[PDB]
C-alpha cells in the first residue's frame, strides 16, 4: 500500500481511513470503527476528558485545525481500523503533543484501558 | 457506493462549514432489530475474547463486549437483553477462576447483572452455542458442566442468582423448551429431557435411541427455541430434526442434506456453526464442501438450502470465501450470514440469491459463533 | 437608530442622576478603566460592590460588562443544561431584563421606583430630547416607557463595539499579526487540551467566530463561602448562595451552588476573582482547580490564607467529572496558563497588566 | 494447503500441522512455545486428562494411540497453531472429542489452554477408525 | 540446514524406533544467557500481553509469559530473575484495576513475588523499557507515574512489599545509576538526578539544559546500566551521549548517525526501539531510512552503526525487512536483534556483518520491544 | 538350567513336605485352578490365607503369581520413586528373595529353620537326584545351599511362560487377530485416558513389549482397614499398616501406607482385592477411585457395605494428584471397564470369569 515512511497526505473524504486528514496524530482504532463515530465513543466505553493536540491541515479548507484527541476507554483496544500518525508528534516529555499515552484520564469509572480515540477540533491553528 | 466512512466524512466537513456544535460523549448502539448480528470470536482459546455487534444491514459495528476465556454469549429473542456465562482468572490465565453471568444492555452495552457461579462449574470448550441457554421467558440460564460429570447449572437472571446444579445422565447440550424443562443429547443415542422444580432431583425421561452408535450428530446444531425444532446434521449431512414444541421429544422425518451421489464424490458438512434454521422459512441452511470424511472441523466453500418439511434442495450458493459460520435472520427476507475464521470477517449475503452484498472485516482473531435475535 | 439609542445609553451609562443620592452611575462600579468592574475599596476590599447609601454591600463580585453582549439569552438545552443569562446566576434573561435591576436595587444605585426614575430623565433637557427621538414624544412621563427605554439603551450600548473589541493579543495571534510569546503558546495549549477547555471555551468542538472563553453553563466549582463578603452584605451566617437556584422558576435542585461560567476576557485585570470575589490573584482561581486533582497536601490550602480553601458552600452538584481530571497543574503550566489569560486582556487594558505581577 | 483435502501424515517436522501424531491435535504444538513433543513449556502444567486417537505413522505402517494432553494455565501461545480431526466425535464421545480443554487434573486447577503434548500410549486401533 | 521441528521428527522417530521412555512433564527453560532474548508483545493495547523468552543462539521461543495492560519488562542484567509491572482488570478491561509486579523463576518461570501496587499507579503508555527499571542491585524495582503529577514508585523486590511513591519534576523516564539513585530527563531539557531515601523529600537535582527546545529527543533511548551511558538520539539522529558512571551526568560529545549528504536526501531515525547500545564494543546501532521529518514511528529497513566515541560510521546494514526496534547481545560477536512489529518476527542477525541468521516468527499481535541480560 | 531347574521348582511349589505339619505347599494358598490365589474360606471370607497350623491368618490377601515374573527387582528410580519388588509392600527384592519367606513364615507354612526344610527335602529320594543334578552333589545336607537352591527352584519355575501366558483376549487383540468387543473397547479407551493409565501402565508413553498394567510403583490410594481381616490377623486393632515404609531399608515417611500397583491380569478372577482383600467386587474396586472425584453422595458409600468407605487406613501421602482427576466414572465407563479388565483373564481361567 502506502510507503508508510512518505510525507503524510490528509485526505477529506473517509474518516476510516488512516490518512484521514483529522487523524494526522491519532495512535491506535478509529472510535469510527467500533461504533462510535468521528466526535463519539461506541457503546459501554467511557470518554476521557484528557486530550493531546495536533495541527492537522484539512486539505478541503486550506486551513491546519487544532484536532484534541480523546480515549474511549474501559474496553480492550477495538482491532479494527488501527492507525499511527505523528504529525508534529514531540516525545513524552511535550505530552500535550505525545500520542503513545494512554489518554483515558478523567473517564467515568477510572476507565483506563484503551479502547479506540475519537477526533473532534476544538481551534483553528497558527 | 459511498462507504460510511466516505458519508462520515462529509458530514464532519458540513458540519464544521455549517458552524454546528455538537458534544462529544457515549453512544446508543441503534435499538435491537432482526438485522442486528453478534459474531463471537473465541480467538483460538486466548483468554480474553471480543463479541461484535453488527448492524447487518448496513454491515456496521455498532458495538463491542469484552469476554473472558470460552464464555458462552446467548441472545434473548426478544432483543430486550444479552448475557455471556464467562470466565476470568486474577492473573490473565492462571490463578483463581471466576465463572459468572453478565447480562447487558443492548443498547448501552453496560452489564446489568454480574451473577458469579460458584466453584468454577462452567464447561471449558471449543464455542458451542448450545451448550448455555436461556429458557423461553428469559429468566433463567442454563449452562453445561463437563467435570466431574456432565451435570446443568441454574441461573436465576431476575433475582441475580445462581441457584444449584442438576444432575443429569451421560448426556451433552442444553435445548430448553420451557421454563423449567430442556433436552440433552445422550451418549447413549437418546435425548434426555430434564424438568427441574424448585428442588429436589430434576425427573429425566429419555426418548428412543434415535441414531446408531457409528452416525456422529455434530457439536452445532441448529435450534429454534420458538419453534421447538432442533436441527441436528451428522457428519454425512443425514439431518435429524426434532420436534420439541409438544414438550416432549417429536422425531420428524429424517433427511439428507447432499445428495447420495454426492456423498459418494465427497460432499460432507464442515465448518464449525455447519447448520442455520430460519424459523418463518422452515429452512435448512448448510455448509457443505468436497472434503475427506476426518476434514468436518474444515472452513467451506458452500451453502446448501432445503427445505425442512422434505428434504428438497432449495439453492446451492458459492460462497466465494472460507466459510466456517453461518446462520440467518429471522426477519423476512433474512440475511445469511458467512462467517470466516482464517479472513476474521463476516460476509454478510442474501439468503434468497446467496449473493455477497457487504462484508465487516477485522472481526478479532478467530472468530466462530454468530448469533440472531429471532424477533419475530 | 442603533447610533443613536447606543449613544443614548452611553449618557445613562456615566450618570450619577440614576441613583438615590446621586453619587452613582453603572460607571461607578462598572468602571470603563477598569473593564468596567468596581476599583473602589468596600468593606471586604474589592470582592463586592458599595451602593448610593454608602453602606450597602452586595453579595456578588461586579463583574465586568465587557463581552457580555456575546451571552446568549437564558435557555435551556435539550441536554438539559441551562446556558447563557445575565448576573452570576442568570436570574436576567438577557442585558435588557439585566439592566433596570441595579437601578430600584436598595443594595445599589438604590432609586424607590420606576417614577423616581423618570422623574429624574425629565429633569434633563437632553434626556427628553435624546429618549423623545428615539421613543416618541412625553415617552418619559410614562414611568414604565422611560424606564423600559433606559434599560434598551443601557442594553444597546453594551453592545457595541467599545465593550467587545476583539482586540486582545489573543485575538491578534489569532488574526495571524503576531504571535504568542513561548509561554502564552504553552499555556495556550495547557487551556485547550487541559479541563479548563470543558467549561472556558463557547464551543463542545469546531470553532468560535468570536470567542469569550465561556461555554455560558452553569457549573458548581465548589467554592467556600467569602467570609468578609458575607459579612458585608448582612445576609447571615446561615444564609446560602444557591446559584442558579435562585433563579425564579428554577426549582430543581441539582441546580444549587451552580454559577454562569465567566467569560475570561480581561480576566487578568477584573480581580478578585468568583462570584464572591473570594481569591484575590489570578493564579489562585487557577490553583483551586488542583484541589481537586492533585494528591499534594497544597492542593487543598488556599495560597491567599495558607488555610484549607473551605467546605463548598453548596456541597452538593459539583462539576465533579469535568474537575476531577486525573491531572494536576505543575508550577509551570499555571504560570503559561496565567501568561496566556493575560493575552485576553483588551488593547486598551493591557497598560494594567503592567502593576499585575507582569503582562 | 488444500485444507479439506485427506490429511498427509509425515515423520519429518514435529512443528508443521501434518506431522503424524498431531493427527487430532486442536490448539498450538507446544514444541513451538518452550515445551516439546510430550513435555509441556516451563510456567505452565500438564493435565492427566487426555483424549486419545489412533494415528498412522507413514514410517513404519504402525497405528498407534496418541493420549494427548494439555499445558494449561497459559493464555493461548499464538505459535504453530493446528487443527486436525483423525477420528475424532463430537463431544458426547468425549474420549475421542477435540474441542474440549483437557485440562483436568493440571495442577492449581489451571484449566486455559496453551499447548497441546502429542505422546503415545499403545498400538491399537479403533472400530470408527481403524487403518 | 535441518530446521528444529525436523530435528525434533527424527529424535521422537528413533526413542520410538528403540522403544526408548520418558515421562511427559513440564520442562525447564535452558538457564540465561547471553544469546537469551525476550521480546515483548504490547498487542497493539490490548488488554492482554505477552512475553517470549528466546534462545537467540538457537533461534527457538524457550518459554513465554503473560501479562495484562502494557506490562513494563524488566529483565535483570545477571540473569537471576525477571519481572514486570502488569495491569489487570476485574472484567477484562473494565471494573476494579490492580497493578502488580511479578517477579519470576527464570527457568521455571514460574513467579516468586507477586507484589500489589496500591491505587493503580501505573503509567499507561506504549511500551517505554525505561519507564520501569531495576536498580543495579536487582533489589528495586522503580516505575514512572504520570497521572495526577509525574512521579516515580519504589518496589522493594527483595521484600516483596511497595514502598512508596516519590514527587518528582516535570520529567520523564528513569535510569538507575545506584540502589537509591536514578535520571530522569525533564521537560526544560535537563536531567534531573533523584536521590531517595525511605521516606523524606527526594534530594532533586537538575543538569543544564543540554538541548534546545526544537530538538526532539526519542522515548526510546539505549541506556547501558552497567556503563551509565545513556545514548540519547533525536529526530535527526543526532545522538547525545550522557555519562552517567561517575553517578553525576558528563555530557559527551554529539554524534550525527546520518551524514550531512544523507540528512539532504532525508534520512533520520524512526521505529520503537530505535537505538541499541553495545557495552563491551561501545557500538551506537540506529534504525534509519529516507523518510519525511513526522514519519519518526514508522520502521527503518536499514541500520547504522558508529562507533560511539568518534562518531565513526563502521557500517550501514540493509535488514531486509521492516524493522521497528532493534536491540544487540551483550556477548561478544552479539546478535542484532531487529524486530518487526509489521513482521512479528525477531530476526536475528550477526551484528558484525548484518547478515540475517535465522528469525522467531508469530510472536504474538504487536511485538515492539526487546530485551536482553547485559550479563558479562 | 532352566528346564530342569524349573521342572525343580513345579515339584517344590506343590510341596505340602515343605509346611511344619505337612498340610501346605505354595499351591495352597496360590492355587493354579484359581490364578495362583487362594479359594479357601476363613474367618476373613477370602480376604487373607489361613497358614499350615489351621489357625493362623495373614493381614493380606493372597497376590496372584501369575506375571510376577515381570516386576523388576525392587530399586529407587532416578525420579525417586520406588518400583518393583515382590510383596504387596515390596519387602522382597525378586522372586528368589520372596520364595523363602512364606516356608519359615509362622503364619503360613511355619517351618522353624531352614535346617527343617533340608530335612524334608532329604527324605524325598527324587528331591536327592534333582537337587543334585543342578547345584552339586550333597547341597541338601547343607541347610544354606538347600533353601537357597529350593528358592532358586520355585523363582525359576514362576518365570516360566505358563505363569506368564499372555494369552489373554487382551492379547489376542493386540495381536491383531481378534477385536475388543464396542464395551472392551470402550473400556480400554477409558482406561489409557483416565487415571488408571497413571499407575497400571508399564510406561509413560511408547508401547510396552509386555504389558502388565502396572507401572511397578507404590502408592497408597487411600483404603481403609478390612476389620474382620485385621480381626483374624490378630495382628490387634491399634495396628497400622504401613506398607512399602515396612519394608527395611525404607525410612523415608513420604513412603508411609504405600503399596505396590498390582498387576491386573486375571484381575477378573482374583478377588476379593487390594492389599487387604477389603473388596470383593471388582466392581467396587473400580468404584472406590470416584471418592477422589465424584461428588455425588453415593460416591462415599462401598455398595458392598451400604456405609461410608472407612478413613484411610494412612490418611498420608495419598497420590491426590493422580486420583483427583476432576472428572467421575458414570455407571458406564464402570462397566466398560469391568469388559476391559475381563480381558486380561489368561486364556485357562476365561472358563473362571462367573
Ligand atoms: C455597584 C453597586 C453596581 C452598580 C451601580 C451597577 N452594577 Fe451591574 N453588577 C453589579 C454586581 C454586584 C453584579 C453581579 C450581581 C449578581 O447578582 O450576579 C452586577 C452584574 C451586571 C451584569 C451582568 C453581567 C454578567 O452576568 O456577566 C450586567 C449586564 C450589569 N451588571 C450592568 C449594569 C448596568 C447596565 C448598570 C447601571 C444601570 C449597572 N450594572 C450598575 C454591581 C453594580
Ligand atoms: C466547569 C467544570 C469548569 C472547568 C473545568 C473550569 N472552569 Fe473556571 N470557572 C468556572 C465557573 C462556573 C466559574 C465561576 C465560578 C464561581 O462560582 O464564581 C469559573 C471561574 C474561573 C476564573 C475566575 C474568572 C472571573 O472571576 O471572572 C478563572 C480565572 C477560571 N475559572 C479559570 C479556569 C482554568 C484555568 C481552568 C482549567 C484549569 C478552569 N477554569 C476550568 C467553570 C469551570
Ligand atoms: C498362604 C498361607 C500362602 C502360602 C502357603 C504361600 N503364599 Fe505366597 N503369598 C501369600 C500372601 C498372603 C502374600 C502377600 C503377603 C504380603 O506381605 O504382601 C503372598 C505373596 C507372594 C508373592 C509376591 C506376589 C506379589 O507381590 O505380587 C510371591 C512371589 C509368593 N507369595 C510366592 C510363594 C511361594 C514361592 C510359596 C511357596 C514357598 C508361597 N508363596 C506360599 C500367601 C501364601
Ligand atoms: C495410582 C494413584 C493409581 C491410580 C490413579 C489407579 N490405581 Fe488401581 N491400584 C493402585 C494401587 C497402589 C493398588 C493397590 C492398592 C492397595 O493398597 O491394595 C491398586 C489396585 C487396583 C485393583 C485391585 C487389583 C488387585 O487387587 O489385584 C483394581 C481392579 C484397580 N486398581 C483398577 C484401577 C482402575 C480401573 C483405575 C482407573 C479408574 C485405577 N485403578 C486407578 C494404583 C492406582
Ligand atoms: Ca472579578
Ligand atoms: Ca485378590
Ligand atoms: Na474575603
Ligand atoms: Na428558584
Ligand atoms: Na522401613
Amino acid at each position: 500500500g502506502t510507503d508508510p515512511r512518505a510525507k503524510w497526505v490528509p485526505q477529506d473524504n473517509d474518516i476510516q481511513a488512516c490518512d484521514y486528514w483529522r487523524h494526522c496524530s491519532i495512535d491506535g482504532n478509529i472510535c469510527d470503527c467500533s461504533g462510535g463515530s468521528l466526535t463519539n465513543c461506541p457503546p459501554g466505553t467511557k470518554l476521557a476528558t484528557a486530550s493531546w493536540v495536533a495541527s492537522c491541515y484539512n486539505p478541503t479548507d486550506g486551513q491546519s485545525y487544532l484536532i484534541a484527541y480523546r480515549d474511549c476507554c474501559g474496553y480492550n483496544v477495538s482491532g479494527r481500523c488501527p492507525c499511527l500518525n505523528t504529525e508534529g508528534e514531540l516525545p513524552v516529555y511535550r505530552p500535550e503533543f505525545a500520542n503513545d499515552i494512554i489518554w483515558c484520564f478523567g473517564a467515568e469509572d477510572d476507565a483506563m484501558t484503551y479502547h479506540c480515540t475519537i477526533s473532534p477540533i476544538v481551534g483553528k491553528a497558527s | 457506493q459511498e462507504t460510511q466512512g466516505q458519508a462520515a466524512a462529509r458530514a464532519a466537513a458540513a458540519d464544521l462549514a455549517a458552524g454546528q456544535d455538537d458534544e462529544p460523549r457515549i453512544l446508543e448502539a441503534p435499538a435491537p432489530d432482526a438485522r442486528r448480528v453478534y459474531v463471537n470470536d473465541p480467538a483460538h482459546f486466548a483468554a480474553v475474547t471480543q463479541q461484535f455487534v453488527i448492524d447487518g444491514e448496513a454491515g456496521r459495528v455498532i458495538g463491542m463486549i469484552d469476554g473472558g476465556f470460552l464464555p458462552n454469549p446467548v441472545v434473548a429473542d426478544d432483543g430486550s437483553f444479552i448475557a455471556h456465562a464467562s470466565t476470568v482468572f486474577s492473573r490473565i490465565a492462571r490463578g483463581e477462576r471466576t465463572d459468572y453471568v453478565e447480562v447487558f444492555d443492548p443498547v448501552t452495552l453496560l452489564p446489568t447483572a454480574d451473577i458469579e457461579l460458584p466453584d468454577a462449574p462452567r464447561f471449558l470448550v471449543g464455542t458451542y452455542p448450545w451448550m448455555t441457554s436461556l429458557t423461553p421467558d428469559g429468566k433463567t440460564l442454563l449452562f453445561y458442566q463437563f467435570s466431574p460429570a456432565p451435570a446443568v447449572g441454574v441461573v436465576d437472571l431476575e433475582g441475580k442468582a445462581f441457584k444449584r446444579m442438576l444432575d443429569v445422565p451421560d448426556c451433552y447440550h442444553i435445548f430448553p423448551t420451557a421454563p423449567d424443562t430442556f433436552f440433552m443429547h445422550c451418549r447413549d443415542g437418546s435425548l434426555a429431557k430434564v424438568a427441574f422444580g424448585t428442588e429436589g432431583t430434576p425427573e429425566i425421561t429419555h426418548t428412543e435411541v434415535f441414531h446408531p452408535e457409528d452416525e456422529f450428530l455434530i457439536n452445532h446444531p441448529a435450534y429454534s427455541q420458538k419453534a421447538g425444532r432442533l436441527v441436528w446434521p451428522t457428519y454425512t449431512g443425514k439431518i435429524h430434526q426434532i420436534d420439541l414444541s409438544s414438550g416432549d421429544a417429536k422425531f420428524l422425518p429424517a433427511v439428507e442434506a447432499l445428495t447420495e451421489a454426492e456423498r459418494a464424490d465427497g460432499w460432507r458438512p464442515g465448518g464449525w456453526q455447519q447448520v442455520a434454521y430460519h424459523r418463518a422459512l422452515d429452512r435448512i441452511y448448510l455448509l457443505v464442501d468436497q472434503r475427506d470424511e476426518w476434514r468436518h472441523k474444515t472452513a467451506s466453500r458452500f451453502v446448501v438450502v432445503l427445505d425442512a418439511k422434505t428434504g428438497e434442495r432449495l439453492a446451492k450458493f458459492e460462497m466465494g470465501h472460507e466459510i466456517d459460520s453461518i446462520n440467518v435472520s429471522q426477519d423476512e427476507k433474512p440475511l445469511l450470514y458467512a462467517l470466516s475464521t482464517g479472513d476474521k470477517t463476516l460476509y454478510i449475503h442474501d439468503a434468497e440469491s446467496g449473493e455477497e452484498l457487504r462484508s465487516v472485516n477485522q472481526l478479532g482473531h478467530g472468530p466462530q459463533v454468530i448469533t440472531t435475535a429471532d424477533m419475530g | 437608530a442603533d447610533d443613536a439609542l447606543a449613544a443614548l445609553g452611553a449618557q445613562l451609562f456615566v450618570d450619577p442622576a440614576l441613583s438615590r443620592n446621586a453619587t452613582q452611575s453603572c460607571a461607578t462600579c462598572h468602571d470603563p478603566a477598569r473593564a468596567f468592574t468596581d476599583p473602589r475599596e468596600g468593606k471586604a476590599g474589592l470582592a463586592v460592590s458599595v451602593g448610593d447609601d454608602g453602606q450597602s454591600h452586595g453579595d456578588r463580585n461586579t463583574p465586568t460588562l465587557g463581552y457580555a453582549a456575546l451571552v446568549p439569552a437564558f435557555h435551556r438545552d435539550a441536554n438539559g443544561k441551562y446556558k447563557g443569562g445575565q448576573f452570576w446566576d442568570g436570574r436576567a434573561d438577557d442585558l435588557k431584563q439585566q439592566a433596570g435591576q441595579p437601578m430600584l436595587n436598595p443594595v445599589e444605585m438604590a432609586m424607590p421606583d420606576r417614577a423616581a426614575v423618570a422623574a429624574r430623565l425629565r429633569d434633563d433637557p437632553a434626556y427628553r430630547t435624546g429618549f423623545e427621538a428615539l421613543f416618541g414624544k412625553g415617552v418619559l412621563d410614562d414611568p414604565e416607557r422611560a424606564f423600559d427605554a433606559a434599560a434598551e439603551a443601557l442594553a444597546a450600548y453594551q453592545a457595541t463595539g467599545e465593550f467587545s473589541p476583539f482586540d486582545s493579543k489573543y485575538d491578534r495571534v489569532m488574526r495571524g499579526e503576531e504571535k504568542f510569546t513561548p509561554l502564552e503558546e504553552f499555556g495556550y495549549t495547557v487551556f485547550i487540551t487541559w479541563n479548563c477547555r470543558l467549561c472556558h471555551m463557547q464551543r463542545k468542538q469546531g470553532v468560535a467566530e468570536r470567542e469569550t472563553f465561556t461555554n455560558f453553563e452553569y457549573h458548581n466549582i465548589g467554592l467556600p463561602v467569602n467570609e468578609t463578603a458575607r459579612e458585608a452584605s448582612g445576609l447571615g451566617a446561615d444564609h446560602v448562595d444557591h446559584g442558579l437556584l435562585a433563579r425564579p422558576g428554577i426549582e430543581d435542585p441539582a441546580q444549587s451552588g451552580r454559577f454562569k461560567v465567566p467569560s475570561l476576557r480581561n480576566v487578568a485585570v477584573t480581580g478578585p476573582y468568583m462570584h464572591n470575589g473570594v481569591f484575590t490573584d489570578l493564579r489562585t482561581a487557577i490553583l483551586f482547580y488542583n484541589k481537586y486533582t492533585s494528591r499534594r497536601p497544597e492542593a487543598k490550602i488556599n495560597p491567599e490564607t495558607g488555610a484549607p480553601w473551605g467546605e463548598p458552600e453548596v456541597a452538593r452538584n459539583l462539576s465533579l467529572a469535568e474537575l476531577q481530571s486525573g491531572l494536576m497543574l505543575d508550577d509551570g503550566r499555571v504560570d503559561a496558563l496565567v501568561a496566556f489569560l493575560e493575552t485576553l486582556t483588551d488593547r486598551r487594558y493591557e497598560p494594567l497588566l503592567e502593576e499585575s505581577r507582569a503582562a
